[PDB]
């Protein structure tokens, strides 16, 4: 369901997004810029599709 | 008569499904901390289906008068229904306690819930349930009723005002208090679940925890649906002292609440197979 372009689809929550070089987390802690509200940051993103589901990472 | 066959067929269907399912659940679980609580629930259900229902069918649905089980049986039957009522609610609240400790205090839980301490906490629950059901022993008896043909009946043997106190106290201890604790602990868990990225520090153990917590929450919702109407009926006896419409509404509400008492004893095994793939395979293997 998750699609990588910014991310859109059906996502309950997005967690760790980074350039695959640097990574950014929900809240902004970073290691080597993020807009948390916009759902925008190879790009790889950690996500969950429901409250009861397992953690997954998808590539773009 | 037509109503009697209709009610009797619904009870027989529940008895077959409930008996086989809870009996399998015991062996299936047999061959860890979660396992004991689900085992204890299966046992409360088996007593309800094997002892309470046969008395209800004979001396309530088919033969209204006279009572045939003697004075002792009259006292024993009401005592059993209360004892089962307490055991079920206490198990669901304690099962809710085990899930909460796993999510919000993982390291502390390991010692707090240990297999030896789990066996002891379940024993206390059964002992407590029987003690809470002792008052109904004294409230009910067998009396010879003169001249409604006269004869032996199972009826309350104390003042009707005092009887109301006994019913209200049971409602608070068996339903209201459990619901308040269960509501608070589940609210807390969901707030943690919606925030944390990983629980227990691995993906596999995180996925396992979320699936088990979801299963227990389904147990809770089924409990609220079956038991809350039953307490409302009991509360009508205390506070609702009629036309043809109102009479019929009260008659049917009473029969519906009676069927729900048995439905509660049969729902769990069905829920386990639907929610969990692993239980289904072992259960299907054992069954
Ligand atoms: C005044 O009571 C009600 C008024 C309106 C609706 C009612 O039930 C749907 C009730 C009600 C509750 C109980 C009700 O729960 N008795 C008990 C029971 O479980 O059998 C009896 C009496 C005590 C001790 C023990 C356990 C409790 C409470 C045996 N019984 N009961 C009824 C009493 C009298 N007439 C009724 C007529 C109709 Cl059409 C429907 C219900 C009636
Ligand atoms: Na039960």
């Amino acid at each position: 369901q998750v699609q990588l372009q910014a991310a859109s689809g059906t996502i309950f929550r997005l967690y760790d997004m980074g350039w695959y070089v640097a990574s950014i987390t929900s809240g902004g802690s970073t290691k080597y810029s993020r807009d948390n509200a916009k759902n925008t940051v190879y790009c790889n993103a950690e996500y969950r599709t429901g409250i009861w589901e397992e953690l997954l990472d998808g590539w773009g | 008569i037509y109503s009697k066959v209709l009610v009797t067929a619904v009870y027989l269907a529940l008895f077959v499904v409930g008996t086989v399912g809870n009996t399998v659940t015991l062996f299936t679980l047999a061959r860890s901390t979660v396992h004991y609580h689900l085992g204890s629930l299966a046992l409360s259900d088996l007593l309800t289906l094997l002892l309470a229902m046969p008395v209800e069918l004979y001396n309530f649905i088919w033969v209204h008068h006279p009572w045939a089980f003697g004075d002792a049986g009259c006292r024993g039957y009401y005592f059993l229904r209360d004892a089962c009522t307490y055991a079920t609610a206490l198990n669901v609240a304690s099962l809710s306690v085990e899930r909460y400790l796993a999510i919000c205090h993982p390291f502390k839980a390991k010692t707090l819930m240990s297999r030896s301490r789990t066996k002891k906490f379940i024993s206390a629950i059964w002992l407590a349930s029987a003690l809470l059901a002792v008052p109904m022993l004294f409230t009910m008896g067998e009396q010879n009723r003169s001249a409604h043909a006269g004869g032996l009946v199972c009826t309350p043997t104390i003042h009707t005002a005092t009887v109301k106190v006994v019913i209200q106290v049971n409602t608070f201890m068996s339903f209201i208090f459990p619901m308040v604790v269960i509501s608070v602990l589940y609210t807390l868990m969901i707030l943690r679940l919606k925030s944390v990225r990983l629980l227990s520090g691995s993906r596999e153990k995180d996925r396992n925890l979320r699936r088990i917590t979801r299963l227990v929450l389904a147990v809770v919702i089924a409990f609220v649906v079956c038991w809350l109407p039953y307490h409302v009926r009991r509360l009508m006896f205390c506070y609702i002292s009629w036309t043809p419409f109102l009479y019929d509404f009260y008659h049917y509400f009473y029969m519906v609440t009676n069927a729900l008492f048995y439905v509660s004893s049969t729902i769990n095994p069905i829920l386990y197979n639907l929610v969990s793939a692993n239980f289904r395979h072992i259960f299907l293997a054992t069954l």
